């Protein structure tokens, strides 16, 4: 993450994943600083074990398996919920598990919405926070 | 190797101090704000001379080295350490009272 | 009488105001012992748990029924519930029994303590058993002992503590059961 | 410039190889100091007992003795505690204490003298070169009652396991200055012990005290001379991690320009060869 | 090693079989290849191989696959020349390997 | 390196090698000597790894006293040339054979 | 010891030299791992000292004359006397002097033995023990 | 470095779990046995997944 570059294509991506995506290319910047600058456990600070913890889990978000592209629209609500809250509860196990539990437990007209109007609008922003929030995430 | 727990308190000083002048060379650029979304400083040849010598005299040692990275003079570099200790005690209060209710 | 309330848990949120956050508070000695002197207990009937120490040792720490310690009135023993004692011991002879068996350390002097709740703790310097003394170079220092007899005070002193140290040194290897 | 990028492949290996023997060096030195630690962890808790644990008195004077090591591969325990003398020196700061700073070992005279030196006077050093005894922890002590403060502080690390090294404040009182008067409660909680003393109650604590300065300092400097070693393990086993990643990109630096000098001597025999051919 | 290829790809595309071939030491396969290069007069590759290395060992390893007649699996000794990995003649042989069997002393 | 340790002349004394080392040619007393300066001499550059990063307090002086030894044999290799007395300053010095080999 | 290789192997090595050389290679394999940690003599561990002392009584058994080849029955009574542990008394500054105290005082009758059945057997195992304990080694 | 029974009852259920594995990557070959005694043993893959 970085060392790759894609400038010419930026400002030119999905609105809605440019909205989510700052935030995670931001998450990922400091969890390189802090894994950096932690390379053994003997010290623990606690305020960057929230970067640790969050930085893990956007990694377990990213990573997926092989011939099953995702469309956009189902790419940007798992990053939203990630980016935000909605998988502190999953420890960095089930993320894999959660992420095709949030895709598939939330309504399929929300991403149709995403898609139509190119961004997360405020109407669908707080729909889509709400639908985040009866998702039954398999870490208990 | 052997990690700055060996280094002398004289030669820590060396390695604070050029930790923090290696990221004040650093600056965003006006053209690259279309990319990195920082926007662009314009620092004129009085504001460096002035800035970088404070960190050689010392004067800025109370701040820390992400403060100087991507600022433009000496005045951000303290405009931007208050930023990263205003938002160490902010990271909650996004509960309820929002604008993502059901009816509003 | 008690301005100062001390302690180690109320230096702990004394300490969460002055120093930085980023530390957590250091540990006490109190954090690394369970046996409390006023801690209620400790006893159960006949043997009560004597704690026989060394700055290099530790000799014993299992329970026994009688101690006989040395001190500097003369020895004593020590019973289960014995009254709350700080005795500074003589060089002597301190036996510990828990029943038939019997083991006798002859001890430099150092003091033993009787805690309310029936603990003994005996501390002393150098404690050597009496298995490995030896009855010949103890009199070949004493007569030593008995002969250089100085005006300065601070080796009058130290030769004083020479003398009683091997008197009843060899008072306790003649009179052996 | 083939030869400067071989001649520090000759300078790594032996550093990883002297860091991996100072790895076990300190390794053996941990386990035949902690046949003498947890022998010497008795005699601290009769003391603990009997006259309490009262590191929050508001002495009239006070001796802090912060213990270090001699050498110093550690890897920041002689930091950790020099940060938490002054973590203890200004919580029990309240009312213009006189101070007496004291280092016990050669890496304690070095940082507190940046931190606190106008209050620093005593440097003891030198003393995990044979062993560390009692009679010379009582030396050590005996020159602390040259000054009488009410309290003495003494900042080291104990020793848990090899991983874990809290630091320790143990506070040791003199013997009615103020330690009497911090057993007063409706009474004394020292009244219940009969003393079986030549003299009396006010003299044998005078002897009792200096008893307790001395196995807690026998203590102090035998539980941080173990943690020592426990710390000097952990920093020498990633030196020869940064020892082994630092030759790492420095053999596939050799490979690279291994390989580029020998396309480099080969062009310059084809184009010999052409110029003539 | 092309003898080695004719011989496994009669019982191959005639017996109809499932052929083991063990071409012993791939690298003095390339290094015999390096070698005639050298000797035809061609101008040598970067570290020394031939300009065809991959080509030439190309040539070798595409013989080497399964038909729906039968197949060829063959087991190929590998040597690494300076514990170079990144040599050419190790990576180019990479590229064809589809496993890899470390025998440790 | 034996050049800039000031060392004059400069040889190499292990990478110097003779055909005249051998015992049934230059004596015993002549090859001993020579096999044993060398040795001193090997032994303290395996010690020279480890002394140029430690200093010198744990070898348990038996290497404590071959860093000393060959220490004193390194200065002893040096000697004044008559040549050189325009360079070093000093007059020149012939050792006969005989009292090099009681030297060493 | 450690690049010197031998394709053919010990196939081809006299036997006798086979019972007593392979442990040899193994102890001296083992001492090339705890070599250069012989400059840490005040640091010692009780177990790697034993595969130092003992791998330094070996690679001063090797060592050799310029030109003076030695038979092969002679060399591997002489390997017999510090592999099996008869020069654990000779300090490692005299071994190669100790040989010369093993060689020269052990009965020539052993050597006539080893060389003409060109094994150790367990009959000629009993008899060259007990004469490697009545040689004069230099041991102080 | 620290000792066999020192670390926990967990690693060294891999260290017991690991050594009857890296014992159990071993097999007698049938090509080996006219000098080795014991007999060769083709071992099939549904054998090994199960076994393993």
């Amino acid at each position: 993450v970085g060392l790759s570059v894609s400038r010419v294509g930026s400002a030119a991506q999905f609105p809605g994943m440019k909205q989510v995506a700052g935030t995670l290319k931001l998450e990922l910047a400091q969890y390189r600083e802090v894994a950096a600058f932690a390379q053994f456990g003997s010290d623990l600070d606690a305020a960057t074990q929230y970067v640790l913890e969050r930085g893990a889990r956007l990694t377990e978000m990213l990573k997926q398996k092989q011939f099953a592209p995702i469309p956009i629209e189902r790419q940007t609500v798992a990053v939203y919920a990630a980016t935000k809250g909605f998988l502190d509860k999953v420890r960095v196990q089930d993320i894999v598990a959660a992420e095709e539990a949030v895709i598939s437990q939330v309504n399929p007209a929300v991403f149709k919405i995403l898609k139509a109007n190119g961004k997360i609008t405020p109407a669908l922003d707080a729909h889509l926070k709400a639908e985040l929030r009866k998702v039954k995430l398999p870490g208990a | 190797i052997l990690g700055m727990d060996e280094l002398s308190e004289e030669d820590k000083l060396t390695v604070a101090r050029a930790r923090k002048i290696q990221r004040f060379l650093s600056q965003p650029f006006q053209v690259a704000e279309v990319f990195t979304g920082t926007p662009g400083k314009y620092v004129d040849l009085a504001d460096t001379i002035s800035g970088f010598q404070g960190v050689l005299t010392g004067k800025y040692d109370d701040l820390p080295e992400m403060a100087f990275y991507m600022v433009g003079d000496i005045k951000e570099v303290k405009e931007k350490a208050d930023k990263m200790a205003k938002d160490i005690a902010s990271r909650k209060e996004a509960d309820n009272k929002k604008v993502s209710e059901e009816l509003k | 009488e008690a301005a100062a309330p001390a302690g180690p848990k109320e230096f702990t949120e004394v300490w969460n105001k002055k120093a930085p956050s980023t530390l957590i508070v250091p540990e006490f000695p109190s954090n690394y012992t369970a046996v409390k002197a006023v801690g209620e207990g400790q006893v159960h009937g006949d043997a009560f748990p004597v704690n026989f120490y060394t700055p290099h040792s530790i000799l014993s720490q299992a329970q026994k029924d009688t101690v006989v310690l040395p001190g500097v009135d003369g020895y004593f023993g020590v019973k289960a519930s014995h009254v709350p004692t700080i005795a500074q011991l003589k060089p002597g002879v301190v036996e510990l029994h828990s029943g038939a068996e019997s083991e006798k350390f002859f001890v430099s002097g150092g003091f033993a303590f009787v805690h309310p709740n029936g603990v003994t703790d005996i501390c002393v310097l150098e404690a050597a058993t009496l298995d490995q003394v030896d009855p010949a170079a103890v009199k070949s220092a004493l007569a030593a002992a008995s002969a250089a007899q100085p005006t300065d005070e601070f080796e009058q002193a130290a030769n004083r503590a020479a003398i009683e140290l091997y008197s009843a040194l060899e008072s306790a290897v003649e009179a052996k059961a | 410039s083939n030869q400067a990028v071989k001649q520090r492949i000759r300078a790594i290996k032996n550093i990883g190889k002297i860091t991996k023997a100072m790895k076990m060096v300190a390794a053996s030195k941990m386990k035949n100091a902690q046949i003498a630690v947890e022998q010497s962890r008795g005699l601290v808790d009769p003391f603990v007992r009997l006259f309490g644990d009262f590191p929050a008195v508001n002495s009239n004077k006070s001796v802090v003795v912060a213990v270090t090591s001699d050498k110093g591969l550690c890897g920041g325990l002689n930091s950790n505690i020099t940060k938490y003398t002054r973590a203890t020196l200004a919580t029990t700061e309240s009312e213009g204490k006189d101070v007496v700073v004291v280092s016990i070992g050669d890496k304690g005279r070095s940082q507190l003298t940046r931190i606190e030196s106008q209050r620093y006077q005593l440097a003891i050093a030198d003393t995990y070169k044979v062993r560390v005894t009692f009679g010379q922890a009582s030396l050590i002590v005996e020159e602390l009652i040259k000054h009488n403060p009410q309290s003495y502080q003494i900042l080291f690390n104990k020793f848990r396991s090899a991983i874990s090294f809290k630091p320790t404040v143990a506070t040791i009182l003199s013997p009615d200055l103020l330690e009497k008067q911090l057993e007063d409660v409706t009474g004394n909680s020292l009244d219940a012990y009969d003393i079986e003393a030549s003299h009396e109650r006010s003299d044998v604590l005078r002897d009792l005290t200096e008893f307790h300065l001395g196995v807690t300092l026998y203590n102090a400097m035998l539980e941080n001379n173990c943690s020592e070693h426990a710390s000097r393990m952990s920093a020498m086993e990633n030196s020869t991690k940064s020892a082994g990643e630092m030759l790492g990109k420095l053999t596939l630096d050799y490979n690279r320009k291994r390989q580029a000098t020998i396309t480099t001597e080969l062009i310059e025999i084809i184009a010999g060869a052409s110029a003539l051919m | 090693a092309l003898t080695g290829l004719t011989v496994a790809e009669y019982f191959r595309d005639i017996e109809g079989q499932d052929v083991l071939l063990f071409v012993d030491n791939i690298f003095r396969f390339t290094q015999a290849n390096s070698e005639v290069s050298a000797l035809l007069g061609r101008i040598p590759s970067a570290v020394g191989y031939q300009p065809t290395l991959a080509t030439d060992l190309g040539g070798l390893q595409e013989r080497i696959t399964t038909t729906t007649k039968g197949s060829i699996t063959s087991v190929q000794a590998v040597y690494v020349p300076a514990d170079d990995l990144t040599d050419p003649a190790p990576a180019t042989t990479f590229a064809h390997l589809d496993a890899t069997t470390v025998l440790s002393r | 390196s034996i050049a800039e340790l000031g060392i004059y002349p400069a040889v190499d004394p292990l990478d110097s090698t003779s055909r005249m080392l051998n015992p049934n040619v230059i004596g015993a007393e002549h090859y001993n000597v020579a096999r044993g300066v060398q040795k001193v001499l090997q032994d303290y550059k395996n010690l020279q790894d480890i002394i140029a990063i430690l200093g010198m307090d744990e070898l348990s002086e038996e290497d404590k006293l071959t860093v000393a030894r060959a220490r004193k044999i390194q200065r002893f290799l040096s000697q004044p040339f008559q040549v050189a007395e325009v360079f070093t300053g000093t007059p020149g010095k012939y050792v006969d054979l005989a009292d090099t080999i009681s030297g060493f």
